[PDB]
């Protein structure tokens, strides 16, 4: 994806902070928000598809 | 809330009442007969808007007293949501607790609506420059509305009655500056439960 | 490919059916056409004269058209004509063809694209160009994979004083053309109407309300006629206001008080009768068939467009303008489909055959795609033979072709505001709630139609009505004074006008930050 | 499961009604002609949502009575599944027994729907500030809706009748605080079999 | 087996109709524009399931009549095969004689499919707490299906027509509790020979 | 009789699908499952090669194709799946065509 | 029509006297198959050429740029059965996500790499009872043996997947029992299936194989 963006940006012109949270906490927090239904299966699935397209 | 407020409002006409007809088909059917038809219920009764005469009345009186109220009569003027006029009649995101009925006439078209003739007169020749044929509501006609307040507060009947007294002072409907629309009010108010129908 | 029902031309693109016109020239004959039309994915109304439109609500009534593509002004003129013609059908109480419900359902599926804007529908690229007949006159260019087709439309004339005189034409390759051969004495009118009202008598100018009365009005306005002018026409006043609304789709000279204020719009029938009893110019009637009373006192200079015929005010083209329209296309067409009486088509077809272009009076040309890059170095990733390639999609008129970096290197061998200032102004007018998400969305729908549609839309949203000082924006949220609110409205006008200049990708990137859905 | 409850509901409009157009194409094709279109069919008959009005009415009265009902009308609020509005109108696990039809007008839009001029008037200058146009159902129009309860309990008919009396008191459709949407109801219940279509 | 019963049904749509997109690709393509897509074809016609609706109608009605009909609607329910709905609509061991086609539309999308704005309103505030957008099928939309019964008996046509009248009472697909899916059926039945194609 | 090979590929014609099983008293989805399915308008190509032909073979194959148009091809024929149309291009060839 | 002056119509010609011959034909040629002479022929309003189905599946934005018009696109060429197609990044992202889901589908947990006790007689009795009421079916026993031959951990994982009462629906993945049962007996039979399968998880492979042939002979 870096090289693809490099070439596409390069070619197009030719013509013309994340919070640091520990893994165990992450597990506990998504456990808690899944129990109280804020982070649901549809939410995790959509966030997974948007993570597959990049950060 | 657990309780609601019912304000049964009876209006008697002391001076001829004109409120203008709104429906395009009724206006266009009326054009040959009259030039200014009265707003008419399709079951042959006369309907006068109420919310707007209560809201406008309360906005002028509350703005004259100095309470932090907004103006809903200016062009596309968004209601603020923090004044007692916004709480009573509605904001742009919270509805009004006072559902205000239309002023349904207790009689029909044939009994209280009369078809009449007004003039524009020259100031020098003292003759009719223009004639125009409208129709207003006879005096002594009785109209009935019901204001239902969903979550009532302490100063809810007092503001409605003050708005009603301002309406008797200035008029409701149209041609108020010419003499039309001078009314009387009788209020019968009551506290009902919201669960009064559950049997 | 092209079936000729009538005006009615159907183009079967193999993938979809594109009807162009569905006009009105018994009932069973009209039904034969509607039954033959079949299911059409699109009807493209070239213009609105009820001869290229009219039998379109029927196509909505019998469910034969999915979507109707036109010019915006063609849409509103079609609205006026459909309502008026349904009113007439009830005057002679003729079992009406369609209903008002069919009229209201016709604009349910309508779509508007202005000009020079390519809409891709069902593998066909459709583009609109002007032909100077009426306000939204359009010559339609559909490029399909079996050829490029151009439906001229009623190409206008050099006489037009309201439109351009060179009807615009596709800058690409036109394979088939479907031209139409219906086939300055104005000053004389400006003489004699100046004579007659000097004689103290009135003048009568019977003219059609759609695209004829306004050219008779324009001439009487750019010129000076100290005597008074009136319009006693019922659709005529409304289409004159349609000219004053959709003046942006007119001549570039008239982009910016059209018709001055000379015309007095005769609003009522009482005014019509009292005007016919007056002593003191009255434009009215349809082919001299309100008009009856005017006829009596104009009989008691009656010009036709004192019996008088003036031919200068004509809208249809002349053999020479049609010939010049084909002789101005970049490539000579393969065949001119000379449609729409026999004698005119015969004399024009002789001159065309004398100009060495083919005519049929009612060749497998496939727009292939060329790879032009090596495929030997392919691989199997997940059950597919794939190769990442870096190249360019060249769009030669003969064939689409795909090329590498070698080809690109070898071939190499409106108010204006900055992007940051536009971003800042849209943000500030969005926080004070002049520009809203509904406003940005409506702007994006008008900007998808074209630049001139958005220019009209913001001209409508920023025009301060002279009667009541209402500008039609959304009022600011704050404690601003009157001149500050007017400066904010000017800022919104110039900001959206300056954004009209940009391309659609830049406008989408700017606006999808305020309305995340437009 | 053996019998089923029919409530045939005939509603007569007693003050002008406005349910808004919901279809984007129907609202967009009418915006040059009416600013507020009324919800209509493709057969040009007026459509009113009814299940939500009955559910909201019963939640309001049963919450003001003190019985345990969920407040479903909050944003993304899951119904509890144990209340009687969850029994009558559904939960996320079990559908409603009371399948509530739309309120379909007996007449066509040409007979019962009219255009209208709604105003906003300035309060100091007493003059027309904003003018807009709505479609309104006339008074005297008749709407029909059939409520079918699949597993009828004893109190469901009384709950529907109390909700109908609440809708008569409050209003249905939109613009409810301005006097719009005041209706009258004529319920005609009937306990039919479930197997009555079997010949 | 020499004869076969063809039942041509035409469903006219009388209320709105929501059926749901089953295709994950078509949903994900359409859930950037509308939250409840309509089940459509790739040839842009509306698809409605028909076999499950007729089956469910027959099991509800024949369980109410007291006939021996197994409930296939329960989770992981295995049909017995010794039923009457098991002969028409299949079992674990014998296919159904009544092959029931989809209800495909005569018209297309953008002629019968419209795109609508639905709402959810706070009960104590009367404000739009949530909004979604659905896709609905207009009224007067005609759908055609054919039910071919391979080994016909006398009870098949009557049972299918009965089940159809149950669908005209209840609804065909989607949100049958808020009014959607109320439709009407016209039936044309013929008894063809199985060797009608063999020439 | 050859297989009915599609003209297109899974990413153009095969669409995942959600099927349901609804309880008759609760009207709730008691069960669901996900099955792939071929879209409407997908085109499939087969070739039937008849050796030593008789007169009736074209009529027999065309009648059987009309029966498949009526009743369906593949699975789930009862719930509405498999309804197709057939277009027939027949041609008599000589068995020695390939010999040069 | 291909001509290599014939008075009849000539759609295609294969070639200043050239210009004179070309203008001398009746009608005009649609395309002529001819450098500077080709561009001169272009100047007489006549087209020139100057000498698997390819499908460009792509979005469109066109920059006119030079005399030739272009559209910048680094992408992918996909070779297929009878067609060649051109796709963008999003196609390759989609096939990458599908392939990557197919990858983790594989090598899950520890394939082919804390349990109750009950007698062997008890295990035959419980599997024999749940065979005949359609809970421990033949598909269930098959996938038992498939998850068992990859290890005890996979079998515990599959059993906890089937027995898991989902809090949203209240439905375990067992086959519902056949016969007249109330709810409490149904959960007790499901717990019996839980305990029986988790207790045969502790046994060795030839003491499982010999207990599931007399229910599944095609294990
Ligand atoms: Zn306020
Ligand atoms: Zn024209
Ligand atoms: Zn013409
Ligand atoms: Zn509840
Ligand atoms: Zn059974």
């Amino acid at each position: 994806d870096m090289i693809w963006n490099e070439e596409y940006n390069k070619m197009r012109s030719q013509i013309v902070a994340l919070p640091d949270m520990s893994h165990d906490k992450i597990i506990e927090n998504i456990e808690y928000l899944f129990n109280i239904k804020i982070l649901s299966k549809n939410r995790i699935k959509e966030f997974w598809e948007e993570f597959c397209k990049g950060q | 809330a657990k309780t609601m407020k019912k304000i049964y409002v009876t209006m008697k006409t002391l001076s001829p009442l004109y409120t203008g007809e709104v429906r395009r088909e009724d206006k266009e059917a009326a054009q040959k007969r009259v030039n200014f038809p009265v707003r008419k219920t399709a079951t042959n009764k006369v309907l006068i808007p109420f919310k707007g005469a209560l809201r406008s009345a309360l906005e002028i009186m509350l703005k004259a007293k100095g309470e932090n109220v907004c103006d809903t009569g200016e062009s596309r003027a968004r209601p603020c949501g923090r004044c007692v006029t916004c709480s009573l009649f509605g904001s742009m995101g919270r509805a009004g607790r006072a559902s205000v009925d239309f002023l349904i006439s207790n009689d029909t078209k044939e009994q209280i609506v009369r078809e009449s003739t007004h003039l524009r007169i020259e100031r020098q020749t003292k003759s009719a420059s223009d004639t125009f044929k409208g129709e207003e509501v006879i005096e002594g006609a009785t109209f009935t509305a019901t204001i239902t307040i969903s979550n009532p507060q302490e100063k809810d009947l007092s503001l409605i009655q003050s708005a009603l007294k301002f309406i008797e002072e200035n008029g409701i409907g149209g041609w108020l500056n010419k003499g039309y629309g001078r009314v009387s009010f009788e209020v019968k108010s009551e506290d009902v439960a919201t669960d009064r129908f559950l049997k | 490919m092209i079936k000729f029902i009538g005006s009615a031309f159907l183009l079967e693109t193999g993938n979809a059916k594109i009807l162009i016109d569905c006009g009105i020239e018994n009932n069973e004959i009209i039904e034969k056409k509607i039954n033959e039309i079949g299911k059409a994915d699109i009807c493209i109304l070239t213009h609105a004269h009820l001869d290229h439109s009219g039998l379109v609500p029927l196509l909505v009534k019998k469910r034969k058209v999915n979507k109707i593509i036109s010019t915006p002004a063609t849409k509103e003129l079609c609205r006026l004509l459909f309502n008026d013609f349904q009113r007439i059908q009830e005057e002679n109480n003729d079992i009406p063809l369609y209903s008002y419900d069919d009229i209201e359902s016709s604009f349910e599926i309508w779509d508007e694209i202005d000009d020079r804007n390519t809409i891709e529908l069902f593998d066909t690229k459709i583009t609109f160009y002007n032909n100077s007949h009426i306000i939204g006159s359009v010559s339609v260019f559909i490029e399909t994979h079996n050829g490029n087709y151009l439906f001229s439309g009623d190409i206008g004339s050099k006489l037009q004083q309201l439109m351009d005189y060179p009807p615009d034409m596709p800058d690409g390759n036109v394979d088939y053309l479907i031209l139409e051969s219906t086939y300055s004495d104005r000053d004389r009118l400006l003489e004699i109407a100046k004579t007659t009202c000097e004689n103290g008598g009135k003048v009568l100018i019977p003219s059609f309300a759609i695209g004829r009365l306004q050219e008779v009005l324009y001439t009487f306005s750019n010129y000076n006629f100290n005597f008074p002018v009136y319009i006693d026409s019922p659709m005529g006043s409304k289409v004159t206001n349609l000219i004053k609304e959709y003046n942006i789709y007119l001549k570039k000279k008239l982009r910016r008080d059209l018709f001055n204020n000379k015309y007095i719009a005769i609003n009522t029938s009482n005014q019509s009768k009292e005007l016919s009893n007056s002593k003191e110019v009255i434009i009215s009637a349809s082919g001299m068939l309100r008009i009856l009373n005017h006829l009596e006192q104009i009989k008691n200079t009656l010009i036709f467009v004192r019996i008088e015929k003036l031919n200068s005010f004509s809208a249809h083209a002349d053999q020479d303008e049609l010939i010049d329209y084909i002789e101005r296309l970049k490539y000579t067409p393969y065949k001119v489909f000379l449609v729409h009486e026999k004698e005119q088509r015969e004399i024009l077809a002789k001159r065309i055959i004398s100009k060495k272009i083919r005519v049929e009076l009612p060749i497998l040309i496939e727009k292939k795609v060329v790879l032009n890059i090596n495929t030997d170095n392919m691989c199997n990733f997940a059950s597919y033979r794939l190769m990442p390639f870096s190249g360019f999609i060249v769009e030669k008129d003969d064939r689409i072709e795909i090329n590498d970096k070698n080809w690109f290197d070898m071939i190499w061998n409106l108010p204006d505001m900055s992007h940051d200032k536009i971003i800042e102004n849209i943000e500030y007018l969005f926080n004070i709630k002049i520009l809203s998400k509904n406003r940005i969305k409506e702007f994006w729908e008008e900007f998808c139609k074209g630049q001139k549609a958005a220019i009209k839309y913001i001209t409508q949203v920023h025009r301060k009505n002279p009667n009541t000082g209402r500008r039609n924006w959304n009022p600011p949220e704050g404690d601003f004074t009157d001149n500050e609110i007017e400066k904010l409205y000017e800022t919104a006008y110039n900001t959206l006008l300056s954004l009209i200049k940009y391309d659609k990708n830049k406008v989408y990137n700017i606006l999808i930050n305020f309305n995340p859905k437009l």
